[PDB]
């Protein structure tokens, strides 16, 4: 995988390394999931979402 | 905004509005809890720095619901590149003098990381802008805050389908050419949100057009991926005395 298709697969942000290594990586507010690809918010307002409709979805 | 809609109360909770002397002034992008994105421009007639306000929680003008907060702007840092009176390198980066609070009714935008802003947000077509602006060319300013949805153009397209300064590297253009929908004076500063994969980034500030809605125009706004690394190296330094920094750019 590569980052410049698809994003490399990453909800978030996108790294190459040297082979055919990939790693994402989240915004602070976040951490990465063991899928290696997923963040989920680790603070009540992470940047980015809309509380009251995340609130409405919940 | 011409031809968009209310933001509903909350759903646009990273929008600033700018006061200077109570009136107002721009719109703007919170980032962070001290931080606000907005453009260069709104700052070339400003006498005295001290009486910059920003407001987070905004929504009707008219009212007063508790869920607005008030902040003095501190620092109003603009790149070197910037020439007062003109349009390119069109942003700035305001510094709060106290944080505001984190609530449903407050929340930053994601300032994103330029590769992924390039190579990802740059091709998500549709994006929202919003503001407390004139809502039609020669016209009154909105009492509630107001939002649209505007397809992005890569520049090619945009010099190619519009009939005046160009639209430079950092620039882009986003709107409708029908005079139907544009954001308009007033929205200045204010963000263009783009979605991906279920959250929102900063993509673009509100910048300049030919007049409003003009059939045969576009809106151009602020290229926020050229000005990644510049935030962020701002965001880590610390502040300096006099509210106005000029900041090498690159
Ligand atoms: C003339 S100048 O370059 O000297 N300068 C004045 C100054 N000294 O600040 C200036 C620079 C940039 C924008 C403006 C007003 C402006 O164009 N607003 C606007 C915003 C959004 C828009 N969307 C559309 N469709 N049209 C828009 C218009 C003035
Ligand atoms: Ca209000
Ligand atoms: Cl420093
Ligand atoms: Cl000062």
């Amino acid at each position: 995988l590569i980052c410049v298709n698809e994003n490399g697969g990453c909800e978030q942000y996108c790294s190459d390394h040297t082979g055919t290594k990939r790693s994402c990586r989240c915004h602070e507010g976040y951490s990465l999931l063991a899928d290696g690809v997923s963040c989920t918010p680790t603070v009540e307002y992470p940047c980015g979402k809309i509380p009251i409709l995340e609130k409405r979805n919940a | 905004i011409v031809g968009g809609k209310v933001c509903p109360k909350g759903e646009c909770p990273w929008q600033v509005l700018l006061l200077v002397n109570g009136a107002q002034l721009c719109g703007g992008t919170l980032i962070n809890t001290i931080w606000v994105v907005s453009a260069a421009h709104c700052f070339d007639k400003i006498k005295n720095w001290r009486n910059l306000i920003a407001v987070l929680g905004e929504h009707d003008l008219s009212e007063h619901d508790g869920d607005e907060q008030s902040r003095r702007v501190a620092q109003v840092i603009i790149p070197s590149t910037y020439v007062p009176g003109t349009t390119n390198h069109d942003i700035a980066l305001l510094r709060l003098h106290q944080p505001v609070v984190l609530t449903d009714h407050v929340v930053p935008l994601c300032l994103p990381e330029r590769t992924f802003s390039e190579r990802t947000l740059a091709f998500v077509r549709f994006s929202l802008v919003s503001g407390w602006g004139q809502l039609l060319d020669r016209g009154a300013t909105a009492l509630e805050l107001m939002v649209l949805n505007v397809p992005r153009l890569m520049t090619q397209d945009c010099l190619q389908q519009s009939r005046s300064p160009n639209i430079t590297e950092y620039m882009f253009c986003a709107g409708y050419s029908d005079g139907s929908k544009d954001s308009c004076k007033g929205d200045s500063g204010g963000p263009h949100a783009t979605h991906y994969r279920g959250t929102w980034y900063l993509t673009g500030i509100v910048s300049w057009g030919q007049g409003c809605a003009t059939v045969g125009h576009f809106g151009v706004y602020t290229r926020v991926s050229q000005y990644i690394e510049w935030l962020q190296k701002l965001m880590r330094s610390e502040p300096r005395p006099g509210v106005l920094l000029r900041a090498p750019f690159p």
